[PDB]
RNA sequence: CACCCCCGUGCCCAUAGCACUGUGGAACCACCCCACCCCAUGCCGAACUGGGUCGUGAAACACAGCAGCGCCAAUGAUACUCGGACCGCAGGGUCCCGGAAAAGUCGGUCAGCGCGGGGGUU
RNA sequence: UCCCAAAAUGUAACGGAGGCGCCCAAAGGUCACCUCAAGACGGUUGGAAAUCGUCUGUAGAGCGCAAAGGUAGAAGGUGG
């Protein structure tokens, strides 16, 4: 993710593929400019549950992690995006979406499997491991059952940030 | 469509959409990208719509909901009571505010779905996927 | 009477329950307090006078009436009528009061094995029921025949549920199995 | 109608008037105040008329 | 609640006045009895009970007002304000103000 | 029921403001409730307006929302 | 202001407040202590209150730890908008120049300043 | 009285809402003293809601009526 310059302030930022942002923790707070191509096809690729190191010209590379974009309504492009500056141990909210596997009862004979959270706020105390993924197998539950965040196995030292009893999956009736 | 209580008088003004979160709830959605009213006659039309083609389905939220009353003076008259009463409620829609939003369908039996109701509704639409999580 | 008698069975329930650090942590009463609801038939100055005289006569204290507040009902309640006699009280006055229920009136129900156990707070203050008023030799049946009840709140200090086993048990309760 | 009432005052001996008069829906018969006519010290009004 | 002695504190105003407040603390054997210049963060001539006054408790009042007298006559301290607290006024507590104005 | 009604213009809002010198007497601000509250310097009358006892420049305390106050430096 | 610590009373005017919590004890404070009378409860010394030590720091209060709750809260980018100049039949939109939130994220804090009095290391 | 009314005041419409033509011998002066909704457990005939009792309780009450402002140190509730 190589950054040719960073902008001061309202700058230019032509739509020649530049997007402004920033990274910020406790010291350092830096500047704009970075691709729009680069970052959408890196973006996609690394979700926000894991890094990419950029580094505006000359040697300052620096784990940086993705962490609140905005875009444009009436649109769908992205116009800034900000990063938090990577600790090494410290435990950070990372947030974690939710998937499945296996066809349950009503994937097979009645009604649909529903992900009622896309996506919940595990704390994860882990540097470089994050969980990109989070996958919830459903071949038991029945129609009318919900699975609740309780029973959401949590990957190597991982606590949720989550009501233990909040629903997360839930098979839902047809119609 | 109609609501419980209110009020039951308005206005009119306009500026591009509030809170219009993409996908919450579903996988997919349909998108104004023009400003209008949309009436309660036109919601539930899409809905009845989209029903007959997810027949057993049950995928199907309204994230858009009529709330301004509209009113029509009576047929035969010069200006000079006040307002007519109300027929037909409407909802204002700014663009790049979801109005529609199916899940667990094959895209294009969701792009099929989403066609058939784009052409009952008064503005142009754009039927998109995923990305983007605010908080 | 009954002042050191209750002063000799606190320090014991010092003892043999828990080793507090004070004897000021000790379970102990506040006060008893009686309200009877004479709003279930309030009559227009008939009886309502009258039951304020007759609790009267079991404490030597004046009743106060807690009048109902606003909150028209069901049952046609306009506001500044009275609906509730109240009386608080504390030492001397409670005391002969306490000893007095304990004495012939609690024990002397036509029906009792004891009041409900252990179910009263979060705290440990606790709350007596009563049946009726027909367990007193200070009325006559033959006049009042309709005779109703009272309730009372044995107002007490206590942090901890399992606390209350001792305001009942060692003073004179008996409470059930 | 009527319920309140204009009523005059009229100086213990005196003269000065004062005439502002309330209701009649509690002081079924009551009207006796104080106040100052030509003599300077404060005296009694009989609100009667 | 003990919202009494915020009502008295406000019910005698700073100053709109000039005058000067007395605050007693007759909660207990403790006394305190001072005089308050409010416009600055300043307190002047107090009387204490605290050390002794013989033993006495609540039979101190005119004791600890008198010694508040002598302490603010030595000043030049006579326009008074008797800033009560949460505290009636009848007995032990109004015993210091006869005993302040008797000799102030 | 066709209701044309309304009621004259009441006209309330802050009369003398901030840095003004006034006079004793003058009237500081017209309101409703005690929006400005009295404070030094200044009275109150019984329609809630706080008007100049002293004369001089004038107030500017404002930090309590529904805490503000009217004043006036000698 | 030699260092602490306690009682009263102010400025500030939740970055100082709550909860979990630990320390305190006859120096101060507080509960318990008895009340025919001063005084008093629309009943009750629970409160006012009038006479006092022991007893206990249990309760309350004081002070520490604490960032789970609150409260404060950037930078960046926006939203809007004074003035300048335009597009669309219209609903509405754009460009230049300055001003610039709200919410959120980074974070920040379980305060800071007085005055008088009391007892301490004797 | 409140929008409209374009963050000063002001501002039309056979625009949108709603009140007044009174009350109060105390609902006034002052002096003194109390602090409200609402919910949860537990309680005599009442039990969704009488009344008591404990804990929560910037207020979610109340202020003679319409609304708006204001109000917890009270204007609210009570006595001399
Ligand atoms: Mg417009
Ligand atoms: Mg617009
Ligand atoms: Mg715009
Ligand atoms: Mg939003
Ligand atoms: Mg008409
Ligand atoms: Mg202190
Ligand atoms: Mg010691
Ligand atoms: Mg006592
Ligand atoms: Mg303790
Ligand atoms: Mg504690
Ligand atoms: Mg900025
Ligand atoms: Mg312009
Ligand atoms: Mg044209
Ligand atoms: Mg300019
Ligand atoms: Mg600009
Ligand atoms: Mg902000
Ligand atoms: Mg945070
Ligand atoms: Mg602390
Ligand atoms: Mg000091
Ligand atoms: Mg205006
Ligand atoms: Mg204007
Ligand atoms: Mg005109
Ligand atoms: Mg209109
Ligand atoms: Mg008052």
């Amino acid at each position: 993710m190589e950054l040719t310059a960073k902008p001061r302030t309202p700058k230019q930022k032509l739509d020649e593929s530049m997007i402004a942002a920033v990274a910020y923790n406790k010291e350092n707070n830096v500047s704009f400019a970075l691709d729009r191509k680069a970052f959408d096809r890196a973006f996609r690729q690394q979700s926000t549950t894991g890094l990419f190191d950029i580094t505006v010209e000359g040697g300052e590379t620096f784990p940086a992690l993705v962490k609140a974009v905005q875009m444009d309504k009436r649109k769908r492009a992205p116009i800034h995006v900000d990063f938090y500056m990577v600790t090494y141990g410290e435990p950070v909210e990372v947030s974690v979406p939710v998937h499945t596997t296996g066809r349950s009862q009503g994937e097979v004979q009645g009604g649909l499997v529903d992900i009622v959270v896309h996506n919940l706020q595990i704390v994860a105390p882990g540097p470089r491991r994050i969980p990109q993924e989070l996958v919830v197998d459903v071949t038991k539950m029945n129609i009318g059952d919900h699975i609740t965040a309780g029973d959401i196995k949590l990957p190597e030292g991982c606590t949720l940030a989550a009501d233990p009893e909040l629903t997360v999956v839930s098979v839902l009736p047809p119609r | 469509k109609r609501t419980k209580f209110r009020k039951q008088f308005r206005g009119r003004m306009t500026g591009d959409a509030k809170g219009g979160d993409y996908v919450a709830f579903g996988d997919y959605g349909l998108i104004a990208m023009e400003p209008a009213w949309i009436k309660s006659n036109q919601i539930e039309a899409c809905r009845i719509v989209m029903s007959r083609h997810f027949r057993r389905g049950g995928k199907i939220y309204i994230r858009i909901f009529p709330d301004k009353p509209v009113t029509k003076k009576p047929a035969e008259t010069r200006m000079g009571k006040g307002k007519g009463a109300v027929e037909y409620w409407v909802s204002v829609v700014k663009p790049g505010r979801v109005m529609f939003e199916v899940a667990g369908v094959t895209e294009e039996q969701a792009k099929e779905a989403f066609r058939l109701a784009g052409h009952k509704l008064p503005i142009q639409t754009k039927m998109v996927k995923r990305e983007v999580y605010d908080e | 009477q009954l002042k050191t008698k209750y002063n000799d069975q606190v320090r014991p329930a010092l003892m043999q329950q828990f080793g507090y650090s004070s004897v000021m942590a000790v379970p102990r009463i506040e006060k008893i307090v009686v309200n009877e609801g004479l709003g279930s038939s309030k009559e227009d100055s008939k009886a309502i006078d009258k039951a304020a005289k007759e609790l009267a006569l079991i404490t030597l204290q004046k009743p106060i009436i807690t009048k109902a507040k606003k909150s028209i009902s069901n049952f046609k309640l306009r506001q500044g009528m009275p609906v509730g006699i109240k009386v608080t009280l504390r030492g001397e006055r409670m005391y002969v009061f306490l000893e007095k229920l304990i004495n012939i009136g609690l024990p002397r129900i036509r029906d009792f094995r004891g009041i409900n156990p252990n179910a009263f707070d979060g705290r440990g203050n606790y709350n007596l029921g009563i049946k009726e008023q027909l367990i007193f030799p200070e009325i006559t049946y033959d006049m009042v025949d309709k005779t109703r009840g009272m309730d009372i709140t044995i107002v007490t200090t206590a942090k901890t549920d399992e606390e209350a086993r001792a305001l009942l048990q060692s003073m004179g309760l008996p409470f059930r199995k | 109608p009527r319920i309140i009432v204009k009523m005059e005052s009229s100086a213990g001996t005196g003269f000065y008037y004062t005439t502002t008069k309330n209701r009649r829906n509690t002081q079924a018969k009551l009207e006796l105040k104080k106040y100052d006519p030509v003599a300077k010290k404060h005296v009694v009004f009989r609100e009667k008329k | 609640r003990r919202k009494l002695r915020t009502r008295r504190k406000v019910r005698t105003t700073t100053a709109a006045s000039g005058r000067l407040r007395l605050s007693v603390y007759r909660s207990s054997k403790h006394i305190y009895a001072q005089i308050i210049d409010d416009s600055r963060g300043q307190t002047l001539a107090a009387a204490s009970s605290a050390a002794l006054k013989s033993g006495n408790k609540t039979d101190t009042a005119a004791a600890v007002g008198k010694a508040l007298a002598a302490a603010a006559a030595e000043k030049g301290i006579k326009q008074v304000v008797f800033d009560r607290g949460s505290y009636k006024y009848h007995g032990r507590v109004k015993a210091l103000a006869d005993a302040a104005r008797e000799g102030g | 029921s066709k209701n044309g009604r309304d009621s004259n213009p009441k006209y309330l809002g802050v009369k003398k403001f901030g840095g003004e010198v006034v006079k004793a007497g003058n009237i500081l601000v017209r309101q409703r409730g005690t929006k400005f509250k009295a404070g030094q310097g200044v009275g109150m009358g019984r329609d809630h307006t706080l008007f100049a006892l002293s004369d001089g420049k004038v107030v500017f305390i404002n930090k309590g929302k529904g805490a503000r106050f009217i004043s006036i430096e000698a």
